[PDB]
């Protein structure tokens, strides 16, 4: 409710905006996506791709992530890019089919889609599940904004090596997030919110714990390592 | 060691 705590809401809000295409207008430029085992790798490859970079463009306009080392910056965005679109996903995540629908028939993603192959059921059984609480919490704009800052300015992600300041960073948009929560979401939605909210970052790391065991799995057959991006593989590696 | 990254940083 402070003046500064103003501002990180409205710079995040922007900073979304600018990162986050509800139109989904670039989705033209990925390969093309196909529905016959790992069918949809090359389409949903890109889209990660992409996705990451719009996260690493976030993430350059959170308040005090310049100020930062060069080298927590990549551990942050390394340990937090794959948890960071799992939470921006949830604007195209529908209740109504459970899928992720962004804005045509050929890019709406089901569990079918993406659970056909080896062991992802792992991975994607628990992430609607996510999907599904997160969006049964209604969040405003303001919250989503600063739930995904606060995941990316994580001071517990191993090897960061100035830890302090990232906890600094993070607790002055945790303190902006409860702030916000008690000032302008209302009863009864606002019950528990800020603990629920956490509660998602936990989910979040078993979710990335087990993200890593099959992106793992993956990049170890190298002919589907192949249908990646240099992107995926540098920073997913 | 990870230039891409870097770059977009
Ligand atoms: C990222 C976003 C979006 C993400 C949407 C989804 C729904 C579909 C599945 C997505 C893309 C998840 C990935 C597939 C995780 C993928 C990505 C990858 C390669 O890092 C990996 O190891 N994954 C899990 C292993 C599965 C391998 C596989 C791929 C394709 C087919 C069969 C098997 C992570 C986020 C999910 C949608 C939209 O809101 C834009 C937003 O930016």
């Amino acid at each position: 409710l402070s003046e500064e705590q103003q501002h990180i809401i409205a710079i995040l809000l922007d900073a979304h905006h600018k990162t986050y295409d509800p139109t989904y207008a670039d989705f033209r430029d990925f390969r093309p996506p196909v529905r016959m085992p790992l069918s949809m790798l090359p389409h949903l490859a890109d889209l990660v791709s992409y996705s990451i970079q719009k996260v690493i463009g976030f993430a350059k306009m959170i308040p005090g992530f310049r100020d930062l080392t060069s080298d927590d910056q990549i551990v942050l965005l390394k340990s937090s890019a794959i948890e960071v679109i799992m939470l921006r996903s949830n604007q195209s995540f529908t209740m109504d089919d459970m899928s992720w629908d962004c804005g045509s028939q050929d890019y709406k993603y089901d569990v079918t889609d993406v659970s056909k192959a080896g062991h992802t059921l792992e991975l994607i059984e628990p992430l609607i599940k996510f999907q599904v609480g997160l969006k049964k919490l209604n969040l405003h704009e303001e919250e989503h904004v600063l739930l995904m800052a606060i995941c990316i300015v994580s001071p517990d992600r191993p090897g960061v090596q100035d830890a302090k300041l990232v906890e600094a960073i993070q607790d002055r948009l945790s303190n902006t997030l409860q702030t916000y929560i008690r000032c302008r979401h209302p009863p009864p939605g606002s019950h528990q919110l800020y603990a629920k909210m956490i509660q998602k970052l936990a989910d979040l790391r078993s979710l990335n714990e087990e993200h890593s065991k099959q992106y793992r799995s993956l990049s170890f057959q190298p002919e589907n390592s192949m249908k990646l991006t240099p992107l995926v593989l540098e920073v997913f590696g | 060691n990870h230039p891409m990254l870097m770059n977009l940083l």
